[PDB]
RNA sequence: GGAUUUUUGGAGCAGGGAGCCACGCAUCGACCUGGUAUUGCAGUACCUCCAGGAACGGUGC
């Protein structure tokens, strides 16, 4: 085993993974600008790209075309970045080679798969141009990662959450329009004056599943971004912050009770009151915080889902059917766009005849059917039969006449 | 020819000689072994024999996998994730392979369910005290080079390389 | 019924049948009946104790059949 | 012998004491009034026998045909 | 003649149903089919040795239900009359 | 089509012996079926039947007398046609015990023909010493030895191997 | 082909001993001489006995009319 | 239906429904419900009024139902005797 | 009133699991509309019980050890 | 009359608790006279109904996919989720 | 439309003690240690016997 040559091949593969993503960014730099604009709302320390260049889809001078496709390219870039970091972490931790190369030297074969394969499997499977994804993400589709209502990280599915809220309320007075208005609160509004109670068994069972689905939709929308780093930052912000502050009510506990002062608010967790709430409702409060963070991250997507639900509610039946058909056509599409009758009676043309040799081709009249045996595609029929184009092969119109061919008698 | 999900789907899935579901990826000459996650643990055996794989690594998660026949290959190394990837693998036939180093068979010691060892016509078994070293490294292995291990063989193998 | 019509098209694909006794047989079904009776060839049967065996041909009738798990392509 | 159905045997057992044994191991031995079309039995003044020992008489007990495992004249 | 008609005539009536497994669901039955498949609205169901869970609707089959205890204000004499 | 292996220990189980025979034959290729009956009529006798006779001939040439479960298993050609090999597949003198033909290139000598027929346990006569060194005639006294020899030498380029029928 | 009902009718015509295992009860099985059967596969056993799988003992039952729902597997017996 | 129930094995439940007499029907869940049946069915399905179900887990208990539309599946042995009078 | 599909396992060695933790292995000679299977020379697993007839109520599953 | 008691759970997430104690929650897209529900992307849990468990909110959950649970083995039914958009 | 594969159920009942570990009964069936026996062409519920161990596995209670 050659560890230094393996490290050199890993460095060449890392350079090829950088260059393949550079070629994809030069082909369509709009995805990188959209990912930078999405990550600017999450991490503030990172520098932002140029606004005019991101609007015109350009890096330095050349404006790229518009490219489902953005989600597929983000998933392929995330897979390439996962492959690049794995190959980096694999390598993070002469005379005998030349003498063993002469063994079995008489080999009539071509060996040109050393470093070209890493670029070929990462270049943005296809024969010439059929898919914008690479060979590693050729089977990747957004249908198994997003629903029909979201349409490749463009909207959110809130109808199942509205029906779950109606089932938790155990009535039919909850409409589609009220759920999007009630879920708009989820900094201390949803903990003290929300639409449902903070410790209800019917409400919280749907709320935890809704927060998990919102976190999954946010991860599907920002799969190109650092999802683990964003989760670590959201956990560290909740660990650091005492976040809910009031002028007279001071600090509240997510217990659903306030404290008289910050000296009492710190000592309330050491007593028997807040400790039981922190031991029995840590997961519910963490799910509520994750749902609020996902709603703040995808508040534009939540507003787009609310606008689509309002358009579907205010539209007619035909307009709603056309909107559903347009959403289905957007969701289920590829990423990259691409004489008299005496002639008919007294000539035999009233009866049609098919010949099995010419792919069972049907012709009108017996004259064309017997004129199949000197033709072009029917001559390919005898070529498929294997009998030569002779009079005995012409005398038969079936496929079974090839058993009496030239290789039958002599 | 490197293995892929299309080749795994086009591989034959039928009953083996001990009535087990198998994936027949043999005769592929793949230099890197991968794409094992497309089977979804529907094959208890993986027959990738007479291949060109050098390092026995890159296997995906397979809870129902029990046999990995990679014999008559150029397998001179084994990956470190053998117990993490194939903890239920009981048979690993590497007969007439490129197993030479004693440290290449050290990664097969972590497989607790491994019982059948067929490493004949290889340079690892031709080394001095090779069967004693294999019995010392793998006490859960019952069959090694088509021979059973007894308590006297375990007491003989417990002395060297302890 | 709708489920009786949908279960009969599950032949030729890799599907599983879980009986009321705890036996889960997953394999290629040769044919399926409307009363959740399925005959399969070259299947793997898992018991309640975790043991897995291979059967060349099996037939689970609907008298003690609990459920049938088919592929996700038939759900759409 | 001659061909006699189990329904004809249960009909001929009427007017005589028969025991209907259930699936739980208990039996009711009494005079059956009549038999139904689904082999359902109702024994008048039936005494309960559980685990080989008599328990008591509950009177006219209409045993279910699916619940009762066997019917034997005694 | 049959208790299926009396079960199907108990729509929007509060009753309890003890299942064959021992689960007890108390609530207002919204509708029952001919095979005693009763759909109840806002029925609280409690299993054996477990805490109850509140649900908006609950469907109970006739085979897995042991006994349907109707209320004292339920018109059983009107339900038995055909 | 099958490599009948004998002279094995009867202390092994049927499934364990079939798995050991499959693991021994897996070096020569994939095994289609395994026959292992632990009854008193065939105790210690187990074999692997494949769809191709070449893998069975390679297994009979490789694992003849090798250490398998504490006993040296002598593997030869199958005297009886396998029910799995015949179902995978689909002239009474053929295949005859005497292979006499021409076109024996790549230094086919009389000593090389004797060493090739030494794999057959019942070889009788070997005649490969012509001026053109093309025609070779190897005749054996046993049919099952000559069948295993023909399966071992089937593919030694191609060369012609015609049975004397 | 010979049906199980045809075999039970032949056993009832021959008046031989037949034993049927009880459904969901492996400890006890029914046995006796079949005189006839109904349309619901309920065989009437003459001089019936309760054959024990574990205790290996027989308790006298007499003429027993057993329903076909309790029958799991019925075979013939020499005794 | 009616001619089978009046004369066959459902005649005990029919006479209990006719005379408003209490019958003790043992359920399959190790209980016995004693009470008068307001009606009867072909499959021994009865809607019991003032049914007291006593179940042994052997400790004697009682659960009282003013109306109980008991299904005919759980009915095993229905002992009809002079319990109302 | 339809019959069970046991034509592939007819005149072949099959083992059917019955209620009570028992199995009957033998050569099936036929079937019925209520899945009543008659197996000649069946073995209760062990010892053989000869020709047996198993009702379809306890018939859970059957696996064939021969060609079907 | 309307017979909507089986069609109200059609193509909607319902949790059918079986007679063995397990409960399968999924999008039951079919209704029949035997009340057999075929659930698409079904999840089966056997211990208890998960309603905001602070200790362990995910225990013994098995994804069965398109699993057809017959109405003979069912014990109860409950509403656990709304209809899926996919 | 209460007679085996769907809805008038062949189901109910019995699971704890002792000091973080081991268990009350019967039955069948793989198995570990050593000796011995078959040199046999088979498509198989399962197949040699003697001796010890079994903290081995499933079923009903
Ligand atoms: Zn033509």
């Amino acid at each position: 085993e050659t560890i230094l040559e393996q490290q050199r091949r890993y460095h060449e593969e890392k350079e090829r993974l950088m260059d393949v993503m550079a070629k994809e960014m030069l082909t369509k730099k709009s995805t990188l600008r959209d990912q930078i604009n999405s990550d600017h709302r999450t991490r503030a320390m990172q520098d932002r790209y140029m606004e005019v260049s991101g609007n015109l889809r350009d890096l330095y001078d050349d404006k790229d075309g518009l490219r489902a496709e953005f989600y597929n390219r983000l998933k392929q870039i995330k897979e390439f970045h996962r492959k690049h970091p794995n190959e980096i972490c694999v390598p993070m931790s002469l005379k005998a080679r030349e003498n063993p190369s002469e063994e079995a030297q008489n080999l009539v074969e071509f060996t040109d798969e050393e470093g070209y394969g890493r670029y070929l499997d990462l270049h943005d499977y296809i024969n010439l141009k059929a898919s914008e994804k690479l060979d590693y993400i050729t089977y990747l589709s957004i249908f198994d990662q997003l629903f029909d209502i979201p349409k490749e990280r463009k909207n959110a599915e809130y109808k199942r959450y509205l029906e779950m809220l109606l089932e938790y309320l155990q009535d039919y007075t909850d409409r589609v329009k009220p759920l999007q208005d009630q879920n708009e609160l989820f900094f201390e509004k949803k903990w003290e004056n929300g639409t449902f109670p903070g410790w209800p068994k019917e409400t919280s069972s749907a709320l935890t599943h809704a927060g998990a689905h919102l976190d999954l939709s946010a991860f599907s929308s920002w799969e190109e971004l650092a999802s683990l780093g964003l989760d670590r930052l959201k956990s560290a912000l909740l660990a650091l912050g005492g976040t809910l502050e009031e002028r007279a009510q001071r600090l509240f506990s997510t217990k659903s009770l306030e404290s008289l002062d910050t000296s009492l608010f710190a000592k309330n967790p050491k007593s028997k009151g807040t400790k039981r709430d922190t031991e029995r409702n840590k997961d519910i409060a963490f799910l509520e915080a994750q749902i609020y963070e996902y709603v703040e991250i995808l508040g534009e997507q939540r507003h787009l889902t609310h606008e689509n639900v309002q358009r579907k509610q205010a539209r007619t039946g035909e307009e709603r059917e056309e909107e559903e058909e347009e959403q289905i056509s957007e969701s289920e599409s590829e990423d990259e766009e691409n004489i008299p009758y005496w002639l008919y009676k007294l000539h035999g043309l009233n009866i049609n005849y098919n010949c099995e040799i010419c792919g069972n081709y049907t012709y009108r009249g017996p004259k064309a059917f017997q004129r199949h045996f000197a033709e072009w595609r029917h001559a390919h029929g005898m070529r498929c039969l294997g009998i030569p184009n002779t009079a005995h092969f012409a005398n038969v119109t079936q496929i079974e006449d090839a058993v009496s061919l030239w290789a039958k008698l002599k | 020819v490197k293995l892929t999900a299309e080749l795994i789907e086009q591989a034959a899935q039928y009953t083996n000689a001990v009535r087990d579901r198998e994936l027949d990826l043999r005769g592929y000459k793949i230099p890197v072994i991968e794409n094992l996650g497309a089977t979804l643990d529907q094959f208890d055996a993986i027959d990738f024999s007479d291949n060109e794989i050098r390092k026995l690594d890159g296997f995906p998660l397979l809870r129902r996998l029990k046999t990995l026949l990679v014999n008559n290959n150029r397998i001179c190394r084994i990956g470190e994730g053998l117990d993490q990837a194939l903890p239920c693998l009981t048979e690993l036939i590497l007969t007439n392979n490129s197993l030479v180093e004693l440290g290449d068979l050290d990664p097969l010691a972590s497989l607790k369910s491994l019982t059948y060892l067929s490493i004949l016509r290889n340079p690892v078994t031709n080394k001095k005290h090779y069967r004693l070293y294999v019995i010392y490294k793998v006490p859960q292995v019952r069959v090694l080079d088509f021979q059973k291990v007894k308590l006297k063989e375990r007491q003989e193998a417990e002395k060297m390389f302890k | 019924g709708v489920p009786i019509k949908v279960l009969h098209e599950a032949e030729g694909h890799i599907v599983t049948c879980e009986t009321n006794t705890g036996e889960v047989y997953r394999g290629k079904l040769i044919e399926a009946e409307d009363n959740m009776n399925c005959q399969m060839s070259n299947i793997t049967v898992t018991y309640r104790d975790g043991r897995v065996a291979q059967l060349e041909q099996v037939y689970i009738r609907g008298s003690k059949i609990r459920f049938l798990i088919l592929p996700d392509m038939l759900k759409n | 012998s001659l061909p006699l159905n189990p329904k004809p045997f249960l009909n001929g057992l009427t007017g005589k004491p028969v025991m209907v044994k259930l699936k739980w191991g208990m039996e009711y031995k009494g005079y059956l009034v009549s038999v139904d079309g689904y082999m359902n039995m109702q024994l008048a003044n039936t005494e309960e026998y559980i685990d080989g020992a008599l328990s008591g008489h509950l009177g006219e007990v209409l045993i279910r045909c699916n619940n009762v495992l066997y019917i034997r004249g005694v | 003649m049959k208790l299926v008609r009396f079960l199907m005539k108990l729509s929007h009536e509060t009753v309890t149903i003890e299942l064959k497994n021992g689960t007890q669901v108390h609530g207002t039955i919204t509708g029952v089919d001919v095979s005693m498949n009763t759909h109840l609205k806002a029925v609280k169901m409690t299993l054996k040795n477990r805490e109850p869970v509140q649900l908006e609707t609950l469907s109970i089959r006739g085979n897995n239900i042991r006994y349907f205890i109707l209320p004292d204000s339920l018109p059983l004499d009107t339900l038995l009359v055909d | 089509h099958t490599i009948y292996i004998n002279n094995m220990n009867d202390k092994i189980k049927k499934e364990e012996l079939k798995r050991s025979l499959y693991a021994l034959f897996s070096q020569f290729g994939h095994v289609v079926d395994i026959v292992a009956l632990k009854t008193m009529k065939m105790r210690g006798q187990a074999f692997v039947i494949f769809k191709e006779l070449g893998s069975s001939t390679n297994a009979l040439r490789q694992l003849q007398g090798f250490p398998f479960y504490g006993k040296p298993m002598r593997i030869q050609y199958a005297k009886t046609d396998s029910d799995i090999i015949s179902k995978m597949r689909g002239p009474d003198y053929p295949p005859n015990y005497i292979l006499f033909l021409n076109n024996l290139p790549e230094e086919t000598n009389e000593m090389m023909l004797s060493m090739l027929f030494n794999q057959f346990p019942g070889f009788k006569e070997v005649r490969l010493v012509p001026g053109r060194h093309d025609i070779a005639f190897v005749e054996f006294e046993n049919d099952g030895q000559a069948g295993a020899a023909r399966d071992a030498l089937q593919g030694f380029k191609a060369m012609k191997i015609t049975y004397a029928k | 082909m010979v049906q199980p009902i045809n075999l039970i009718f032949r056993y009832l015509q021959n008046r031989s001993r037949i034993q049927v295992w009880l459904y969901e009860q492996v400890n006890m099985r029914i046995e006796g001489c079949i005189i006839g059967f109904d349309e619901y596969m309920n065989l009437v056993l003459d001089d019936a006995e309760e054959i024990h799988s574990k205790t290996k003992s027989r308790k006298q039952l007499g003429r027993i009319m057993l329903k076909g729902d309790n029958i799991t597997l019925l075979q013939s017996v020499s005794n | 239906e009616e001619e089978e129930f009046n004369t066959g094995p459902l005649s005990v439940l029919t006479q209990s429904v006719k005379n408003n007499t209490q019958v003790l029907i043992n359920c399959r869940n190790n209980k016995k419900l004693l009470g008068r049946v307001k009606a009867f069915d072909r499959h021994c399905n009865m809607v019991l009024e003032n049914v007291k179900e006593m179940w042994t887990e052997p400790v004697n208990k009682d659960r009282y139902i003013s109306k109980m539309f008991l299904r005919g599946d759980s009915v095993i042995v229905v002992l009809r005797n002079p319990l109302i009078a | 009133a339809h019959p069970p599909e046991l034509k592939k396992f007819m005149d072949k060695k099959l083992s059917l699991k019955l209620n009570g933790g028992r199995h009957v292995q033998g050569i099936l000679r036929g079937f019925d509309p209520f899945m009543n299977l008659v197996i000649d020379e069946c073995v209760e697993m062990q010892n053989n019980i000869g020709m047996v007839v198993i009702r379809g109520n306890s018939i859970i599953m059957l696996e064939a050890l021969e060609r079907v | 009359g309307k017979s909507s008691k089986m069609l109200q759970h059609i193509d909607y997430r319902m949790r059918c608790i079986l007679q063995d104690g397990r409960i399968f929650i999924g999008t039951f897209k079919a209704f029949d006279k035997h009340m057999n529900l075929i659930l698409c992307d079904c999840d089966e849990f056997r211990k208890i109904k998960p309603k905001n468990s602070k200790q362990a909110e995910r225990e013994e959950k098995r994804v069965l996919g398109l699993v057809l649970l017959r109405g003979e083995n069912l014990v109860s039914m409950t509403v656990e989720g709304p209809p899926p958009k996919d």
